[PDB]
């Protein structure tokens, strides 16, 4: 099965071919391609960073025939009219928010181990401060690690922040900016901390 | 198929298991 999709960004790639094509491209570039899930799915594969790619499902509804692009498309549980709307309203916002995160003074580039090392070093120098940074989750594209220590002697905790097209999802909420995500992280942890100290008897 | 769909993953957060006093930097204006 080889579908003729009439779109400037359509390529008949498997996931590995899509990643190879994007390897020399820049953050935010993408391809649309046939899905292994069937003739009512497509995939948009996009580049986050060097050797870091995310493949997102596009579910097709209102198909006029088995091979034609559906007139309604579902991405991340939201409805879109066509592939250009997905590019503009889903993908481009997601890329915008990725750049907002990696431009933040709370973001650290490098592998998880690299950032843990910086956190440990920072904690060694500042043993009575609580420390936290964001970094890229290379094993789960589209997520950030949120790593923190309460103090030098505390364990290093890893939480997980999901990048979405409308903000940064942490625990129960989709923060619309990195500043609000940082404020919210602190509030959430203050709340859990004060709950731990409650006297239930 | 073989391709992973990382937007479909769910990653579990470690529970905070300490009474230690938090000492994070201040909250800041959202702008």
């Amino acid at each position: 099965t080889h579908r003729v999709i009439n779109h400037p960004y359509y390529f008949p790639f498997n996931g590995r071919q899509a990643e190879d094509y994007l390897r020399s491209k820049e953050r935010g570039e993408f391809v649309i391609r046939q899905s292994s899930r069937g003739d009512d799915h497509l995939v948009i594969t996009w580049k986050l960073d060097k050797d870091l790619f995310q493949h997102i499902d596009i579910q097709e509804l209102e198909k006029e025939n088995p091979l034609a692009l559906g007139k309604v498309l579902i991405v991340d549980n939201q409805k879109y009219n066509d592939l250009d709307q997905i590019i503009v309203e889903y993908l481009q916002n997601k890329v915008r928010l990725l750049n907002e995160m990696t431009s933040s003074e709370k973001f650290k580039s490098g592998t998880k181990k690299d950032v843990v090392k910086f956190i440990e070093d920072y904690s060694r120098v500042n043993p009575n401060k609580s420390v936290y940074y964001f970094s890229l989750n290379h094993d789960n594209p589209g997520w950030f690690y949120l790593m923190f220590k309460i103090n030098a002697n505390s364990k290093l905790y890893t939480w997980n922040v999901k990048l979405t097209n409308t903000g940064y999802f942490l625990v129960n909420y989709n923060y619309p900016s990195v500043i609000q995500l940082c404020n919210g992280f602190k509030t959430l942890l203050k709340s859990n901390s004060s709950k731990n100290r409650m006297n239930n008897y | 198929g073989v391709t992973p769909y990382s937007n479909e993953s769910g990653l579990v957060n470690a529970d905070l298991d300490v009474k230690d006093e938090l000492m994070f930097s201040p909250l800041v204006d959202s702008g």
